[PDB]
């Protein structure tokens, strides 16, 4: 079956950068998927970061230059994998951050507005708190 | 705002149905009762998701062509007496003399007669004492005197109201979007071609040569190859059979060997040694690609398993071939002259991994030349222990969807739907 | 953008109850792109609800939305104890699709 | 010209030039009965599309405007921003909740007009 | 006044066509080939005039059981060479061990085997000479190894432009007018249940027992009879015989059974006792009412004969059973306790009273066990002196039409006429 | 009345008054399968010819008049000597050349009246 599984915890210090990745098993190919970010601070409501579809990632309205979506697909060795650095790190970005993927081989599938999507394979949720 | 009915738009969705022929002495594949041919327009703004191993047109093309064989098998002879005891003594290991007792068309007397048999298909029971190989849990019918075997072109053509998308990306590995498609009303010509471990006479890639597999990271798996320039090889027979025909009741006949004209020289198909290895070493570089810019590509031979699947069997002439592969897979690969290549023959086959039901192909008279192509393999990995930098390549095969599917990686059918309704500033008085 | 004011902010019930939480956006979602989610505490929350009414594979029938213009509204029947937890009311409309804001559902 | 589904990616006005198109390549032993049973389901499909042309009284017309009135509740979008940033197949999943009662309003809008037209003729 | 023309109105008349399937590891009445299945209208202030001794439903349904019967025996073994002599000794007279002589996979040795028999399938020949029954007149085909018997709900559903009426009232008698009719897309499930003398798995009653015949006057037409409780029984096997494998021939095989692994004990069915003497009171109520107020109703064991139409055969777990039914119809009628019948297994088949075609049923491992509902009889009425007061019903059957005429009393097909012309006031501009 | 065929060598003028004899007479084991494809033959002929008559809006009609200009580039007869020396069989070797373009000015000479059709409405 699909599993997702992301990196572990991580604690940071403000004016830094830090990267989490996240690896599905099961998988065929980023070609047929979406990989959607999103966050949770503390208790409150969820938030989107960016994505990659068909291959051409993009961000958010808040978020656009601090930020990288990047992916690699299969290898004989690995499951394709995915990743997410956070530049110039501050006090405000401490939250948990999901790895979220949605099919899209169907056109008529109902879980994509033409681009926007709902997410229906979650990850395991990665914590990541900034401080001195 | 009233609405309006528009009857005709550009609108499809996924479906599967039931395609058919188009092809321009009879063959298997009847190119007789199939429709006769007659086209490719391009398809702007459009971006269409491929999938070529849920496909479907696979599971229809291999219904079809194994429907096609066994039923111009139903209407001649069944060679059911052959099951007999043979005194079989060396012609000379590999011919044997073979005399039995078989019926005439009188139904009380006997017959005494002879005929040569390889050594590929008699499994003795313990002169020396014989029976035919599928004779426990197999019928023999004979093949049938006047039909060929030789493939020839069928275009797949889809129903009206239905339509066949291709993709013309010309470095498609057969999952993911593809910007650039077409639509046609039915596909190019795909040889039905029987083979195994070697795709013969193909069709070539354009750019670079493609790997394509299901799941690469599972060992389980084939892994497909397609060469961009063709690698012609060169089959010979020697000998010069003679044919006879017992007589095993009314109105049937057995067509026997009868002597062979001069001496026993084994048959083999060369291949060009320089052009192999230039073209095994364009696939270690786009096989570099996916397992690692620093692993050691060694290739090897076959495994081991079942006679049809750890050789390079194929048919050309009418005469079954079995050659053995295993000085085109060798040399370990790191960061005028000709192979020669023994081939051994049969004469009772057992094509589609079926059980229980067999096939006595008669002699061919004359001597024997063909004239091929290599346009792909069918490779598969060893499975290590994850800490090694060498992979191991064998040559695999036997199911026959993988022959096909390199074929259809690029079509996909689709189901028109012309009706909409849409909002207007007009109204009907 | 869409935002959307879910209601009510928090409701209490126990089992073999029937349970109703509405969601309000801020425009006309014409097309019945919302989607409803369940966050048990600390885990990850689990789509069960797509396109106005659609269940997910997997998801017990048990469950059940509703859609219409600006009120979008989520039922559930015969409520188990392992069913307590969170959800969240998603549009998918335009870019960039929100969530809601979260109304826990305790003992 | 475009050919065959060739206008499948413009936009809903220029695509609306085009219908004649696609509306005349609608209709046309192992392969024996493969082939006989093509054909009776390429004219039973099409039929089934013929007939419901002439409930809602628009036979052997491409474009045909009714009298239904669009309701605001099955999509909200000005005519600017439908036949000139949408495609047939962008559009047809907006409506695919409401295509189904809106084949109810068309079907007796029609039959109210049969009776309103005969009882027109007897003065 | 001017014509005016009507498309669409609900006119219909009488008609015959052809119904076919619907229904939701291979089966002979083939599910799997049948139209997955899926609606009923009430029509009200209409009469209609059923018969359903002229219902042209039923002999369709006759011809398609007989005819998917022999479509899914065609293509398995054929055992002719079983015709020849046996030298049988008794196990212990009921099962036999019969040896003889039988041809190899290889066409001139021999060999010589054994199987067990029972007593219902050897004629003995003039430890003695015996021969399986139908040799002289049948051509035995072995059962075919993967194809169950079970029966599935199947639906007759009526082509495009007919429709089906149905009757919803609750004490038809199958003829006359019926004041609520419905119209339905197609029928209920009905089971293909082969049975004689007692209809099991049937359907039931709404509120009474109801007795429907042909012509009551006459004794020569059977008496169906429907309950509306069931009336449960059981039909176990007690041995645990195993099975072998001869092979006859190339990729033929004969299974037959091997060693009986225990004691012969005799299989029986369980009726009980208090609700058969309840469930056959209340059909003597019914029956007086067509006989006299005063008349003693007598039940009787049914002929003798041919063992098709004295017993209760039927068929559940895999094995044909033939029980006796005589200690159920007994003792005459004026104005934790069970009964055990004795049932015989076969392993010869000739189901439909055809002659010239047979077959054998390969034996079950394990134990058989069987749970049924008898929802119906078969009776007939003895040719008396037509001047006293005793009436003697004996069970009769055999034919098979008069099973599933009980399913399909209350259904008919008519035809719809679309187009009417009626005068009105308007007229063309 | 003359009956099906019957009016084949009368004059184009006097032979096409009699065109409801031609029009319902074109639809309506061994023996058990060329019967059944000689069946869904006449249908599907028929088909393809009540299609046509719809693109060129003449649907239900036998004698329908349109609106494309007769070019004195296809036959320059006048109409005395169309309509009164010529059967149907001489009349169709002819313009055999210049019949797959008549096809196409009606075709698309419709599809021109139906968008102005929809504009008349707008206002
Ligand atoms: C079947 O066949 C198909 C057909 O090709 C195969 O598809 C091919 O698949 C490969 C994946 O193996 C794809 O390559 C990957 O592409 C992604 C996409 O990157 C996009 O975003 C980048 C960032 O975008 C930001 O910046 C741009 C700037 O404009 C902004 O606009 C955005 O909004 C973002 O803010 C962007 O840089 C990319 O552009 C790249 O390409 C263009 C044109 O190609 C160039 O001009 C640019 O210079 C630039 O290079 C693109 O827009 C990349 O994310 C992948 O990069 C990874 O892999 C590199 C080499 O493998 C590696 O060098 C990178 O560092 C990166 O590695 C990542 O992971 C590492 C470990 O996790 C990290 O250490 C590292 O930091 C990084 O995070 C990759 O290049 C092909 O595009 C795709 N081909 C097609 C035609 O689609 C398919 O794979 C086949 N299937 C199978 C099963 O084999
Ligand atoms: C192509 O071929 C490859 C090779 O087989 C397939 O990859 C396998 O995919 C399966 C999918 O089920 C993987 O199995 C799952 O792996 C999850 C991740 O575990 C890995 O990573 C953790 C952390 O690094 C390691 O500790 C662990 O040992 C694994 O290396 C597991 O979490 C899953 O277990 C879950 O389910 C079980 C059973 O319900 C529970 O008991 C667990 O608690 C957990 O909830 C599961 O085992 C498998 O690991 C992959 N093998 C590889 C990568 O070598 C691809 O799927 C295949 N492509 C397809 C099929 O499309
Ligand atoms: C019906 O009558 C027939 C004969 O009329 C009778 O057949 C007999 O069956 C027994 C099996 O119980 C045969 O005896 C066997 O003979 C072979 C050859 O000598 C032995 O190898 C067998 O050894 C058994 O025991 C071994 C030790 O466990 C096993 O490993 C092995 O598999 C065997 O089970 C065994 O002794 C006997 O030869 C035949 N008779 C003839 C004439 O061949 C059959 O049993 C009768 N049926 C019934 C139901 O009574
Ligand atoms: C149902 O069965 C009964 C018999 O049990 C049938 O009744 C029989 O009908 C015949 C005529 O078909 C009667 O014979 C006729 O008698 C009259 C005078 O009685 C005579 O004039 C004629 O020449 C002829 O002989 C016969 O008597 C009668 N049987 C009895 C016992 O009365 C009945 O016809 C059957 N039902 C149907 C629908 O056929
Ligand atoms: C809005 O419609 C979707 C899908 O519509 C389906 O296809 C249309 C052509 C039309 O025929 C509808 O009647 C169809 O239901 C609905 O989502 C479906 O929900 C069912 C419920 O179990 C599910 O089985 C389907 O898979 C869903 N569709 C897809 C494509 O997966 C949705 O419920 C509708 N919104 C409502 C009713 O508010
Ligand atoms: C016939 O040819 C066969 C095969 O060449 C001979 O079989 C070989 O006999 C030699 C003599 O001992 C053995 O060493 C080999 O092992 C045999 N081959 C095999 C495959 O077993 C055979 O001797 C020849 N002559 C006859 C009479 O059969
Ligand atoms: C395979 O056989 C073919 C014969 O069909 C060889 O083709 C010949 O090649 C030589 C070498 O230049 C030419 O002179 C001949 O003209 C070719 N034949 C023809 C008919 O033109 C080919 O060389 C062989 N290749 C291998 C690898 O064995
Ligand atoms: C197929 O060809 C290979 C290649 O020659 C044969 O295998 C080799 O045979 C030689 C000669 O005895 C041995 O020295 C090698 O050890 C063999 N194995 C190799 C080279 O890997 C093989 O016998 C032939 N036939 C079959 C059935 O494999
Ligand atoms: C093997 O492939 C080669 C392709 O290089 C074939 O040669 C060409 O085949 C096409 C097919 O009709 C011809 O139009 C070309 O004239 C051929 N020559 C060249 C230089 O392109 C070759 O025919 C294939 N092998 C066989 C036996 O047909
Ligand atoms: C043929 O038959 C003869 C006598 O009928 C026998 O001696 C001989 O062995 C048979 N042939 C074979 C090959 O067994
Ligand atoms: C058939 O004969 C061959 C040859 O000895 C033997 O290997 C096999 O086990 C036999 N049985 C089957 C089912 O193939
Ligand atoms: C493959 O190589 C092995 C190496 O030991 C050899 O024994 C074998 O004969 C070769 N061929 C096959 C078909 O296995
Ligand atoms: C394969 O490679 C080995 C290793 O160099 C070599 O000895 C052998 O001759 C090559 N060819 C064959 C047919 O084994
Ligand atoms: C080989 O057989 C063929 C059969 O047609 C014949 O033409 C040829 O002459 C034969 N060769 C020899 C050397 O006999
Ligand atoms: C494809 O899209 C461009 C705009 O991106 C548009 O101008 C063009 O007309 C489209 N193609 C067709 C055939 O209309
Ligand atoms: C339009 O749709 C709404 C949706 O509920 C419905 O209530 C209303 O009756 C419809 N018609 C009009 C004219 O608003
Ligand atoms: C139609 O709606 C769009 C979306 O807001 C808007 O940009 C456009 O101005 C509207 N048209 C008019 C005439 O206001
Ligand atoms: C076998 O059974 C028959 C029938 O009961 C009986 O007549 C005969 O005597 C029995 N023979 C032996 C040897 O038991
Ligand atoms: C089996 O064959 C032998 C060979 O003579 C014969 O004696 C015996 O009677 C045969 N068995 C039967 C049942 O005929
Ligand atoms: C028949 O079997 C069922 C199932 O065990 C049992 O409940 C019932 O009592 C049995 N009836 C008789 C009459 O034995
Ligand atoms: C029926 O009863 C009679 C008299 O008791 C008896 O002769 C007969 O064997 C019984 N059974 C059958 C099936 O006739
Ligand atoms: C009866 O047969 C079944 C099925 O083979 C088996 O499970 C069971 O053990 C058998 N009983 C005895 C007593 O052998
Ligand atoms: C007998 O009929 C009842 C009526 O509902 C049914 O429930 C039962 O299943 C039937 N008997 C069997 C053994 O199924
Ligand atoms: C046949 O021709 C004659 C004179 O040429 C004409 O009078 C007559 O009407 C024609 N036949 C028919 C059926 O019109
Ligand atoms: C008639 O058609 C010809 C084509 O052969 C064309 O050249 C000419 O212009 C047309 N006539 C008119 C009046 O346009
Ligand atoms: C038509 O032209 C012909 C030329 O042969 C002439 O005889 C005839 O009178 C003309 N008819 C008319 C009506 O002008």
């Amino acid at each position: 079956q699909i599993h997702l599984v992301q990196s572990g915890t991580e604690v940071k210090k403000p004016g830094s950068s830090v990267t989490v990745s996240c690896k599905a098993y099961g998988v065929n190919t980023f070609g047929l998927y979406a990989v959607n970010w999103v966050r949770q601070a503390p208790g409150q409501s969820l938030e989107y970061i960016g994505q990659i579809w068909r291959w051409k990632s993009s961000a958010s309205h808040h978020f656009r230059g601090r930020v990288l979506i990047s992916a690699v697909d299969l290898t004989g060795s690995s499951p394709p994998i995915s990743s997410l650095e956070i530049k110039n790190l501050t006090s405000d970005d401490t939250a948990v951050y999901f790895c979220t993927t949605t099919s899209t081989y169907d056109r008529w599938s109902g879980l994509h507005h033409d681009g926007v999507m709902a997410f229906s394979s979650w990850g395991q949720g990665t914590l990541i708190s900034v401080s001195a | 705002l009233w609405v309006t009915v528009y009857y005709g738009v550009p609108v499809w969705k996924d479906a599967e149905t039931t395609l058919f022929c188009a092809s321009d002495k009879h063959n298997v594949w009847a190119t007789h009762a199939c429709v006769p041919t007659d086209q490719e327009i391009h398809l702007e703004n459009v971006t269409e998701e491929f999938n070529m191993w849920k496909n479907n047109m696979v599971e229809q093309m291999h219904t079809d062509i194994i429907s096609l064989w066994d039923q111009s098998l139903k209407p001649c002879v069944k060679l059911t007496p052959l099951c007999v005891t043979l005194q079989c003594t060396n012609v000379t290991g590999e011919l044997k003399n073979c005399s039995f007792n078989m019926t005439t068309e009188l139904r009380d007397k006997k017959q005494k007669v002879y005929s040569l048999f390889y050594r590929l298909d008699v499994v003795q029971i313990n002169n020396k004492e014989y029976r035919l190989i599928n004779c426990n849990t197999s019928a023999i019918t004979q093949a049938c005197p006047k039909v060929s075997f030789e493939p020839i072109p069928i275009h797949y053509c889809a129903p009206a109201g239905f339509a066949i998308l291709k993709c013309k990306d010309k470095k498609f590995n057969g999952t993911g979007p593809c910007p650039s498609v077409s639509t046609v009303q039915c596909t190019h010509g795909i040889k039905p071609v029987v083979s195994t471990q070697l795709l013969l006479n193909g069709s070539l890639a354009e750019e670079e040569v493609m790997i394509r597999s299901e799941n690469i990271t599972n060992n389980a798996k084939n892994i497909l190859v397609q060469f961009n320039t063709p690698v012609q090889i060169n089959c010979t027979r020697p000998n010069n059979n003679t044919r006879k025909s017992i007589r095993i009741g009314p109105g049937q006949a057995f067509y026997a060997t009868g002597d062979i004209i001069g001496d026993i020289r084994q048959a083999h198909c060369n291949v060009s040694k320089a052009t192999w290895n230039e073209t095994l070493g364009k696939v270690v570089k786009q096989l570099r690609k996916h397992f690692g810019n620093n692993t050691i590509i060694r290739f090897a031979n076959s495994s081991g398993g079942d006679l049809e699947v750890t050789t390079h069997s194929f048919n050309c002439g009418g005469e079954f071939f079995y050659c053995n592969t295993s000085g085109l897979f060798n040399s370990t690969w790191i960061s005028n002259d000709s192979i020669t290549l023994p081939c051994r023959i049969k004469q009772i086959i057992n094509m589609w991994q079926r059980i229980g039901q067999a096939m006595y192909a008669p002699p061919i008279q004359g001597v024997i030349r063909c004239v091929s192509n290599i346009t792909g393999l069918i490779l598969t990995r060893d499975g290590g222990s994850t800490n090694s930098t060498t992979e191991t390549f064998r040559p695999g095969g036997g199911d026959m969807r993988d022959n096909w599917r390199s074929e259809l990686y690029k079509y996909k059918v689709v189901k028109i739907e012309p009706l909409g309704v849409a909002p207007t500033r007009c109204k009907r008085r | 953008d869409i935002q959307m004011t879910q209601s009510p902010s928090t409701l209490s019930a126990s089992t073999g109850d029937t349970v109703r939480i509405s969601c309000r956006a801020s425009q006309s979602i014409t097309g019945n792109w919302v989607a409803w989610y369940q966050q048990r505490p600390g885990k990850a929350p689990r789509l069960l609800i797509y396109r106005g009414a659609a269940l997910l594979g997997g998801v017990p029938s048990r469950f059940r939305g509703s859609a219409a213009g600006t009120d979008f509204t989520l039922t559930i029947g015969n409520l188990q104890a392992e069913d307590f937890g969170t959800f969240y009311c998603q549009q998918y409309d335009t870019y960039p699709g929100t969530f809601g804001q979260g109304t826990k559902v305790e003992v | 010209f475009l050919g065959f589904l060739g206008a499948a990616g413009s936009t809903m006005g220029a695509a609306s030039m085009t219908l004649t198109v696609q509306a005349r390549n609608l209709l046309s032993t192992v392969w024996g009965i493969k082939q006989l049973q093509a054909r009776v389901l390429a004219v039973e499909r099409y039929l089934r599309d013929q007939q419901l042309l002439g409930i809602w009284g628009c036979s052997g017309k491409l474009i045909c405007c009714t009298n239904v009135p669009w309701n605001s509740s099955w999509s909200n979008r000005n005519l600017s921003e439908i036949w000139d940033n949408m495609t047939w197949l962008q559009w047809d999943k907006e409506i695919s909740n409401y295509t189904q009662i809106i084949y109810g309003l068309l079907e007796e809008s029609q039959n109210q007009q049969e009776k309103n037209e005969q009882d027109l003729l007897a003065l």
